[PDB]
């Protein structure tokens, strides 16, 4: 700190929030900064009564923490390098603006919808490292859509694994891992190719301490972070939640009423020849143990038919902790993980 | 059948 009025990344980031993300003030300029900035945010193992648990790690050694209840009250806590510990509690009606900007699922009457500040899929990614930041509407169960009810579930976890390591945004305790070091993860976890299933060693220890080692040298983070990294995935837990994230099926429920939209908007885009979708997905473990895992799915979807030619974004939310004590392994995942799955529509401005 | 909707990215594409 070199002024005064300087304040922590994290300070910034939770000022803007509140202010209001989509606030037409910012100067562009700032509209880039504010992105750069969201996207350290990542949703963690939330408590009792909370609704969702958002935290955030900064480079300046700002942490930025906010917890939602259930009743929809927000409790923020800044931390600084400078030991200023700032707290602030929204429990009128001033977390209005900020709850639709946040790594949180809401229950909410219709779908949520978002707007942005599309061509090519560098873009197509970067929408998705955007809305997986932001809220999204939550999806009731039903039976027949629940990946887990039926005949085979987590049939594909380790298929759907092989081919989405490479490809996704991945997060552990906010740490990136880069493509190169998910390919090391892949293969540390016995993942050859699309029809090979993990190490027996991998099952019942988690990666070993040197694979675990090398991929986090690989990555990108604070060396606290990374230490913390290297900790979880020697675990057997990291093994079913790093698994359990890239079950494609969990985008069920949220294709079932979207699903010809998304056709829509194959067809719309086939006569421009494309891939539709991609992945993001953070996890986390808690200080006290506890690994959270949230799965996004970005997708390409039409608007309904009052904005016609419209082109945006479904983003499905996938959420659950994976207990301690529970292993990759088919019926055993089916009986321990409870996925709650959440969506939102983002849409173009202009 | 729903899922036959979805064309993941893949970093092998130029």
């Amino acid at each position: 700190k070199k002024s005064w009025d300087e304040m922590s990344c994290a300070e910034k980031l939770f000022k803007v929030l509140s202010f209001g993300l989509w606030n037409p003030t910012y100067s562009r300029s700032e509209r880039q900064s504010f992105q750069e900035l969201l996207t350290v945010l990542e949703p963690v193992y939330p408590l009792p009564n909370e609704l969702g648990r958002v935290s955030a790690r900064f480079s300046d050694g700002s942490s930025l923490r906010i917890s939602v209840t259930n009743s929809e009250l927000v409790e923020a806590e800044i931390r600084t390098a400078n030991n200023e510990k700032i707290t602030v509690l929204l429990e009128s009606n001033e977390q209005n603006r900020l709850l639709q900007s946040l790594p949180i699922d809401r229950h909410m009457p219709y779908i949520q919808v978002h707007r942005a500040l599309l061509t090519d899929t560098t873009s197509m990614r970067n929408l998705l490292g955007f809305t997986s930041k932001l809220s999204t509407t939550l999806i009731p169960h039903n039976a027949q859509t629940d990946p887990l009810s039926g005949p085979t579930p987590f049939s594909s976890i380790f298929m759907d694994t092989c081919r989405g390591l490479g490809n996704a945004k991945l997060s552990l305790n906010g740490v990136d891992i880069p493509a190169n070091a998910q390919k090391l993860l892949r293969d540390a976890l016995g993942l050859k190719d699309t029809h090979s299933s993990p190490t027996r060693n991998v099952i019942d220890h988690g990666i070993s301490r040197h694979d675990a080692e090398q991929i986090a040298r690989e990555s990108s983070g604070s060396d606290k972070q990374k230490a913390e990294v290297v900790e979880f995935l020697c675990h057997p837990e990291a093994a079913t939640a790093i698994c359990s994230a890239f079950y494609q099926s969990f985008n069920v429920p949220a294709l079932t009423l979207t699903h010809e939209r998304i056709s829509k908007a194959s067809e719309y885009n086939a006569e421009r020849s494309t891939p539709n979708a991609c992945i993001n997905i953070s996890i986390s473990q808690s200080s006290d143990g506890n690994i959270y895992v949230t799965s996004h799915t970005g997708v390409l979807i039409m608007a309904p038919e009052d904005r016609p030619n419209e082109m945006g974004m479904l983003t499905n939310r996938t959420s659950y902790e994976v207990p301690q004590g529970v292993k990759c392994i088919i019926d055993e995942m089916v009986s321990a993980l409870q996925p709650r799955y959440a969506a939102s529509e983002t849409y173009l401005q202009n | 059948a729903v899922l036959d909707v979805l064309k993941f990215y893949d970093s092998n594409t130029v």
